[PDB]
């Protein structure tokens, strides 16, 4: 029986990772020897030393049925053991955790209140869809005990239960009735916690919890005034983290009510400017007040409050302070949308910032307070930044532009104009998916194509290695080829368009090594389409839908077929079946 | 002796084919 | 090392 | 083309590094770290890298990488003999190729650097040549550099006149899972060690079969070498014209000529080896180990590789002779035997127990390998005919040479 | 610290100054910046022991494109320095002053490289020979100037092997760089006395003597076959490079050779056992001979054709030449050696790597494809594999065999039963496509093709793009074949395709096959269920010209990154 | 609710880790090295923010060895950052000078604090001295 240290100063010796893995192999093949004479003294020592090798990246599948052998035994060591490798190597995909149901249930009422803890805190951590629903029944009777080291366990299972189960919250709702009175912070805070938990998962039991707040406003006012304390007492805060789950119980409760707002206002109102926010947890605690307040019916007062302390913190040098700001205005961004245009200009300049963190925030708040007064001013600012964008951030940022301006683009043809500057800049950062979207917002605007056919005429010619950009601008040229070339029946004029580098751009692009198979198809299709909307190039596509008949891939093959049965024997029946396809939102 | 067989004296030349 | 220096240093 | 020559470590830290050109700044060499990891972590890892209009085509050494910076296009070729060459020529100098060395011995490997190569284009690759201008413990170089004879140093005197060879067998075999053998090739390696006085003209003669044809003598026991590569010492033009293998033999152990031949002859070992692997419950071995070779013969430490399960714990082994031990380092069945005559015949039984919950993920067929070395065994039937040691002086030399048979790729796949 | 290092250092005791130089070499190979202390170590230069000559050259050529402006107190030194009667002196010090990247010292140092050009010492030419390539290198116009090549041209028809393959490699260097204008080219007498000097040459002087060959183009069978006879030695080098080398020149010289001769017979039959040989290289020399073999496999397949056995991958082979083994058996791959490739691939498959499990399937297609008389045989392996329950393996087999019906569909409706039902659960957009593919081309032998479309058509609309359209293709050829079982199916599949599918291709495919069906269902027969025409197969054999050219870029990063040296080059 | 906790060194190696979500093991070993990759390529001025697939995984090393969580967007961000600071603490107090090496060979020791302290993800003691007092009584327990 190696000990803990002398394996971990073993694979501390290892250098190589051929060598500890080799170490490893040998530490594991001594264990797998003890475990198959059904070692019982020094289990414990096999168990610590397997539960490393697995930590340290090594399987532990074999060391299964020791750990469910340990969790039933009588050792508190090897029951310590066997609850640490539960809690490790079992999971509920493990399938293997159905047999710990009854050794669970037996451990759940010994009369020790280690073994019994343990056993809660492992079903707590490793609950499963069908352990909750055997286990439920036991976990209710833990929770009406008067145990306080037994009660915060008895939350957390229940709370655990319910997030596992949400059907089997009705039977915690008789249990944690008149358990708001704990003197202990810690049952108190598990109550707070299984009450909000409870509040969020269905809203039935809202009326039914919206009756106490009182009592937790009186309880809050309390703590806030026993603002000293040995325990639970730290940087000048006492129960940061019971104030914080109180302040997350008032944001979540009366946030569609008057009297349960109104109820918690003088408590918002005391706590929005009786907190010292020197250290973080009063930073915290004064974003918590913020964002209940937000999310919560508030006084006008409060809402002020809220936001001064916003734009005080905004200026804040700290980057968790900054990130926290930007958050609560993300949040904040419907309610109080008037409000939040104050800081714009501190928005713009956290787009500059040297935080990956501070950038998104700053980004995503500028895209979600675009309005349809500001979108205009805030196009050129958008552009910059994604000229000037990071390499994860340009895609995002394509993406953010294209959404503002579907929302609330001021025009079409500026919306028209910034979505192909975008395109012509993103590259290969646009997402494939946004295609579509730029395809149906085309074929639904029937007003602007001349122009929007020329951009595109212009802009694919250049380049065809984008694909999004490719893609748009085979489908603009297949939808409406007869309104880029006017009068190109026969020899004209030197223009833009002369119906023949069209027809050159789509075969460079079908037979173009930059295809991912879907440009080459929209590339066809528009081909196809040109035999009756262009009828100057006639008889020229065939030929190359014909050759185009054998390639590799089957579905453009298949395609190639159709055209070119299609050209040779539906001649006449081509422009029967070549209408534009119908416009929807 | 020396493991892997043991040593053996090598000829000048093919005394055979002059 | 840098191993060995407390986590907090109280 | 090699831009500049640089000695890694395992921890990311360049031991050393030597510009050859300068065409490429030195702090390219923290991308190379970033890069082997992302090919390692995706399959997509190989020895020659490329950090943009840089490549780092470079090999893994016993404790260290050495990379080489280029940017032109270089020969990759080129680049790894003379990496090759490099490493040759520290072993020769230092006993062991560690981080322990690189950091002691700077001040004879920064010298050692310097005149190997010069301008991305190495100069010398002599280690004993070598020597004799570098030290670490400096006069003029040695003539033999400036002459045409780089590989022998003139003046050397010995009490005697001992050259010990060494006809090393290398039986490599490839047997299938169905039990048939797909690459079954025999490479020979004549391996001399010669000290003698002056700079004497070795003349190897050896029954070739080619040799034996041209002769007229096509009819006896002939050794059919498929490819024979000779050293530098060897002239090409003289074994090209008629097969004439004249050269100057080093002052030390070289390898003068490597035979390399297909064998369509029975393997000298066939092992018989079942799989009673039951469903999670148990596992048999029933390996059984012919020796077809010679009874004449002893395959003078015979290692039978067998491959167990992985995670196989509390195993039993039933064999007939030698020690059979599992290694969890290896995870597989070591059939050790001291001495295997030949003809002899081992049969084993192994049992071992296996885990209730399966695998996560396979683990693969690793093939059986075994390392039989017989010595005082040829098995291509090559014998040496003579060897013409000529001297201006004139000494009565007393060449030596041993034949050494052992298993070389000698795997047999699994079922 | 520093101070007492230039304390230290400035001081008139040997035994410090020689502790100092160690110590400052060491900090700057441990990773510290000691250039600020360049300008102390000048002083410290003219030592009479070569141990702290050395060290110091070494700093200085490492410390001085960082301080270009304090390496202005070093050119007296080299100058004193490149007339010691020690040769090793003068040849350490002609590499100093050639290393030494700065503008304004080259230009002065012009002098001592043209007096050291015309060394007797051997190791003293080639110093020079050198130097003069640095120097062209960091200045081609001052080494004009100088008017150096004609002393480098003048080094290669002189005594010292060694000093000689030096200049012709620093003279290919210089042309390599050059414009093409007053090449180094020379006449049959040149090559024949290279040829000479090319037995006396080392191991690394023998790649410079085969390299200019390289450029050399032969114009007479008589010349070239010459030049074949007296390259045919150097297939017997130990030197990997030495024989690869020896390889590209007698494949460049094969192009003026005549096949009607003998010689380009006996060359081919002289080069499979090189190749043999060189096969059983390093591990890390393994991926270089096989991209050597793809590039020479393409222009001559006539003299690895009988090398198979060698092609295998052993279980110890790398991932590099694991790979690598796959594509150079495919090259080989013949009817003569079917079976056992197809025993390799059968073994290949029980793997592990995932990647691969996929190159050997991708190989095993293509070997299937180019040879129809396996065609059976290749389909049984992919049937077996298939019941083998793998994952990855079942993606592979699907995509072999939805790659194989479109080539070699005639007969292969025998497998359509077996993959009727064959875990169709696969969620794999490379296999599920290909599998909706089969069914809809081959829904003649499965009766059950319109019920495993249902299964199929519950996500359609956000399965994707090509999965969508392959449903949609497949669907109408099962409309066109059986519109009985299938009515219903298409006018569902033409709602979800028009109404609910917002993609433009898969949206004008659906108006474009709503409109065909409701035109005339009869024409549709002839128009989507036609005969496509014999699928033309994606070569893999390199274009002529790219081959020629890469012919003689041969052991360099162009051949083993099968790219243009071009291409690659920044 | 912390989704996941992981304790990892500087230089890669983790010395601890617990996750209250029930994830693969390879998938759980991949997004262990993403966590370890994107915090090791991270500036010291980057808030010890990061939102990784929606989650704000905040990382505060107040030694060579560094710490990461998984919070869900729906809590505050400083409540995490403090009880790491309390959870730091409270290892400190029953540890003593609790340093890197203390944390290998007291893996244990760790694993049982983080689990009377935290369970689920969620805090099961507020206070700093009661916790200690629960271990202490559990440990002499034998």
């Amino acid at each position: 029986p190696i000990r803990l240290r002398e394996l971990i100063r073993t694979i501390r010796t290892a250098r190589t990772q051929a060598e500890e893995r080799e170490m490893i192999q040998k530490e594991c093949a001594a264990i797998r020897s003890s475990f198959r004479e059904e070692d019982n003294t020094y289990r414990c020592r096999n168990v610590a030393k397997l539960l490393y090798m697995h930590m340290l990246g090594y399987p532990a599948h074999f060391g299964q049925l020791e750990c469910l052998k340990l969790i039933a035994s009588q050792k508190f060591t090897d029951k310590r053991i066997g609850y640490l490798g539960a809690m490790l190597l079992l999971d509920e995909r493990q399938d293997v955790h159905l047999l710990m149901t009854n050794c669970i249930k037996n451990d759940l009422n010994h009369s020790t209140q280690f073994v019994q803890g343990l056993a809660l805190c492992t079903l707590g951590c490793m609950g499963s869809s069908e352990m909750c629903r055997d286990l439920a029944g036991e976990v209710e009777k833990l929770l009406k005990t008067s145990n306080s080291y037994l009660r915060k366990k008895a939350a957390l299972c229940a709370v655990h239960v319910i997030r596992k189960v949400p059907e089997l919250m009705e039977m915690f709702l008789p249990a944690t009735k008149n358990l708001l009175n704990e003197k202990n912070h810690g049952v108190l805070h598990t109550s707070v916690v299984l009450l909000t938990e409870m509040c969020e998962r269905s809203p039935d039991m809202l009326a039914h919890f919206r009756k106490l707040v009182p009592q937790l406003v009186r309880i809050l006012k309390n703590l806030i005034m026993s603002g000293y304390s040995p325990e639970h007492d730290v940087s000048g805060i006492s129960d940061p983290f019971l104030q914080v789950r109180i302040l997350r119980l008032l944001r979540i409760l009366g946030r569609n009510d008057d009297d349960s707002s109104e109820a918690m206002n003088d408590i918002l109102a005391q706590v929005a400017t009786n907190t010292e926010t020197s250290k973080n947890v009063g930073n915290a605690i004064l974003y918590e007040t913020v964002l209940t307040i937000m999310d919560i019916k508030s006084e006008s007062g409060l809402r002020v409050l809220a936001i001064n302390i916003l734009g005080r913190f905004l200026l804040n040098n700290d980057k968790n302070i900054r990130y926290v700001a930007l958050t609560s205005l993300l949040k904040t961004v419907q309610t109080d949308h008037n409000a939040v245009q104050r800081h714009r200009s501190t928005i713009v300049d956290c787009l500059k910032d040297l935080d990956v963190s501070i950038k998104r925030r700053a980004m995503e708040l500028s895209f979600a307070l675009v309005n349809g007064n500001n979108i205009r001013g805030m196009m050129k600012e958008l552009l910059y930044f994604l000229d000037s964008c990071e390499p994860e951030f340009k895609a995002d940022c394509a993406s953010g532009i294209f959404l503002a301006a579907e929302k609330y683009a001021p025009s079409k043809r500026w919306h028209i104009d910034t979505i192909m500057r975008v395109l012509t800049t993103a590259g290969s950062y646009v997402r494939d998916d946004a295609v579509p979207n730029l395809i149906q917002l085309i074929t639904n605007s029937v007003e602007m194509h001349a122009y929007t056919v020329q951009r595109l005429y212009k802009a694919i010619l250049g380049d065809y290695s984008q694909q999004p950009l490719v893609q748009v601008a085979a489908w603009c040229i297949g939808e409406y080829g007869d309104l880029l070339v006017s009068g190109q029946c026969e020899e004209e004029e030197p223009i833009q368009v002369t119906e023949d580098e069209v027809l050159d751009i789509l075969e460079s692009v079908l037979i173009s090594n930059m295809s991912t198979s879907v440009t080459r198809g929209y590339a066809l299709t528009a081909i196809m389409k040109l035999s009756t909307r262009f009828t100057c190039t006639v008889n020229r596509i065939k030929k190359v839908v014909s050759i185009y008949g054998s390639s590799i891939d089957v579905e453009l093959q298949q395609r190639a077929v159709e055209y070119n049965a299609l050209f040779k024997k539906y001649d006449h029946m081509r422009s029967a079946l070549l209408e534009r396809m119908p416009v929807m939102e | 002796d020396r493991k892997g067989g043991s040593y053996s004296q090598a000829a000048g030349s093919d005394s055979a084919q002059s | 090392k840098g191993e060995n220096t407390s986590l907090l240093h109280p | 083309s090699a831009s500049a020559v640089y000695v890694l470590d395992l921890k990311g830290k360049v031991l050393i590094c030597r510009n050859y050109r300068g065409d490429v700044d030195m702090s390219e060499v923290e991308h190379f770290m970033p890069i082997l990891m992302e090919k390692e972590e995706e399959g997509m890892l190989s020895p020659i890298l490329a950090h943009g209009g840089v490549r780092f085509m470079w090999i893994k050494h016993n404790n260290l990488y050495l990379v080489a910076t280029s940017k032109k296009n270089a020969c990759v070729s080129l680049v790894f003999s003379f990496l090759y060459k490099v490493v040759q020529v520290f072993s020769e100098y230092f006993k062991e190729l560690e981080e322990e060395s690189i950091r002691d011995n700077f001040v004879i490997i920064y010298e050692l650097l310097d005149e190997l190569m010069d301008f991305g284009y190495p100069q010398t690759t002599d280690s004993k040549i070598l020597q004799e201008y570098i030290t670490q413990e400096a006069p003029r170089p040695p003539a033999t550099v400036t002459n045409a004879v780089s590989w022998r140093s003139e003046g050397i005197k010995y009490r005697k006149n001992e050259v010990f060879l060494d006809v090393i067998e290398a039986v490599n075999l490839l047997v299938s899972a169905n039990g048939n053998v797909l690459r079954s090739e025999i490479v020979g390696s004549i391996k001399m060690r010669v000290f003698l006085s002056g700079m004497p003209e070795l003349r190897l003669g050896l029954n070739d079969k080619v040799l034996f044809d041209n002769t007229g003598r096509g009819k006896s026991k002939s050794v059919e070498l498929e490819d024979v590569k000779f050293h530098q010492c060897v002239r090409l033009s003289r074994f090209e014209n008629d097969r004439t293998i004249s050269f100057i033999p080093p002052d030390g152990e070289f390898e003068l000529m490597s035979y390399r031949l297909n064998t369509h002859v029975k393997p000298l070992i066939w092992i018989e080896s079942v799989i009673e692997k039951h469903s999670h419950s148990r596992i048999e071995y029933m390996v059984k180990a012919k020796s077809q070779f010679k009874r004449r013969s002893t395959a003078n430490n015979v290692e039978i590789h067998i491959p167990v399960p992985n995670d196989a714990d509390s195993p039993k082994f039933k064999t007939t002779v030698g020690s059979v031990k599992w290694v969890p380092e290896n995870s597989e069945i070591v059939w050790s035997v001291k001495s295997f005559p030949g003809g002899k015949e081992y049969l084993m039984r192994a049992h071992f127990g296996l885990p209730s919950v399966e695998a996560e993920d396979k683990e693969g067929k690793p093939p059986i390998s075994v390392k039989f070395e017989i010595p005082y065994f040829t098995t291509s039937g090559i014998q040496v005919r003579y060897l013409k040691i000529i001297e201006k002086s004139g000494y009565q030399a007393l060449p030596w040479v041993r034949y050494i048979t052992q298993n070389g790729d000698y795997q047999l796949r699994t079922q | 610290e520093i101070f007492e290092l230039k304390a230290e250092l400035n001081s008139d005791k040997k035994e410090k100054k020689k502790e100092a130089v160690k110590k400052v070499i060491a900090s700057m190979t441990v990773g510290k910046d000691v250039s600020a202390l360049f300008p102390d170590v000048v002083n410290c230069m003219q030592t009479d022991n070569l141990e702290l000559k050395k060290l110091v050259y070494l700093y200085l050529m490492n410390y001085a494109k960082s301080q270009p402006d304090m390496a202005i107190m070093a050119v007296n030194t080299f100058v004193k320095d490149c007339e010691d009667p020690n040769p090793l002196i003068r040849a350490l010090a002609v590499r100093t002053m050639g290393c030494i990247r700065v503008d304004k010292i080259t230009e002065y140092l012009c002098e001592p490289l043209r007096k050291c050009l015309k060394d007797e010492d051997p190791y003293v030419r080639k110093t020079a020979a050198v130097c003069v390539a640095k120097l062209h290198d960091i200045n081609a116009q001052l080494v004009e100037d100088q008017g150096f090549l004609d002393t480098l041209k003048d080094l290669i028809s002189d005594s010292n092997p060694m000093v000689v393959a030096n200049a012709v490699a620093a003279l290919s260097e210089i042309a390599e760089s050059h414009p093409s204008s007053n090449l180094l080219d020379l006449n049959p007498q040149s090559i024949n006395k290279l040829l000479t000097a090319l037995n006396e040459c080392t191991e690394w002087g023998q790649i410079f003597i085969l390299d200019c060959l390289a450029n050399y183009m032969p114009k007479d069978d008589r010349e070239a076959q010459s030049i074949c006879e007296r390259v045919t030695p150097r297939l017997s080098h130990a030197n990997s490079a030495v024989v690869l080398s020896a390889v590209k020149v007698l494949m460049k010289f094969m192009e003026m050779l005549s096949k009607d001769l003998d010689y380009y017979g006996t060359l081919l039959k002289k080069l499979a056992p090189p190749l043999v040989t060189l096969l059983s290289a390093e591990p890390e020399l393994q991926y270089v001979a096989l991209r050597n073999i793809n590039l020479i496999v393409q222009k001559r397949p006539e003299i690895l054709k009988h090398e198979m056995k060698v092609f295998f991958v052993k279980y110890n082979d790398p991932i590099y030449v694991k790979l690598e083994k796959l594509d150079i058996m495919i090259r080989l791959a013949s009817q003569a050696n079917i079976a056992q490739v197809l025993a390799e691939l059968r073994e290949y498959a029980t793997e592990v790597d995932v990647d691969f499990v996929r190159k050997a399937v991708r190989a095993i297609g293509r070997c299937a494809i180019k040879v129809e008389q396996s065609a059976e045989r290749c389909v049984s392996t992919l049937l077996d594999l298939i019941q083998t329950k793998v994952n990855y393996v079942v993606q592979e087999a699907i995509v072999v065999i939805k790659d194989i019906f479109r080539k070699y569909p005639n007969k292969y409706e025998s497998v359509i039963a077996t993959l009727c039902e064959n875990l169709d659960s696969l969620d794999e957009p490379e296999a599920r496509a290909a599998m909706i593919w089969i069914v809809g081309e081959y829904a003649e032998r499965i009766d059950n093709a319109d019920e495993l479309l249902e299964s199929f058509l519950e996500g359609f609309h956000d399965k994707s793009t090509q999965v969508q359209l392959q449903l949609l293709t497949a669907i109408v050829k099962l409309f066109l074949k059986k519109p009985t079982e299938t009515q219903e199916l298409v006018q569902q599949v033409l709602s979800l395709a028009t109404q609910d599918s917002d993609n433009p291709d898969l949206r004008d495919r659906g108006y474009i096959y709503w409109r065909l069906l409701s035109t005339d269902p009869v024409a549709a027969k002839e128009v989507v269920l036609a005969e496509k025409p014999l699928i033309s197969e994606e070569t893999d054999l390199i274009e002529p010209t790219l081959l020629d050219e890469l012919i003689c870029y041969i052991g360099t990063l162009a051949s083993v990154y099968h790219k243009p040296p071009s291409a690659f080059v920044e | 609710m912390i989704h996941f906790i992981l304790l990892f060194s500087r230089q890669g190696k983790l010395r601890l880790q617990k996750w209250y979500i029930t994830l693969p093991d390879k998938e759980r070993k991949k997004i262990t090295r993403e966590i370890v990759q994107i915090i090791l390529s991270r500036g010291h001025r980057t808030s010890s923010f990061v939102d990784w697939k929606e989650l704000k995984l905040v990382y505060k090393r107040y030694a060579s060895l560094y710490f990461c969580c998984a919070i869900e967007n729906q809590d505050n961000e400083l409540l995490t950052l403090e009880i790491v600071h309390r959870y730091v603490e409270l290892l400190d107090k029953y540890f003593g000078n609790v340093c890197e090496l203390d944390i290998i060979f007291n893996f244990e020791k760790a694993y049982f604090i983080l689990d009377e302290f935290i369970i689920g993800g969620e805090i099961q003691e507020t206070s700093k001295k009661i916790a200690v007092k629960a271990i202490e009584d559990s440990d002499m327990l034998q």
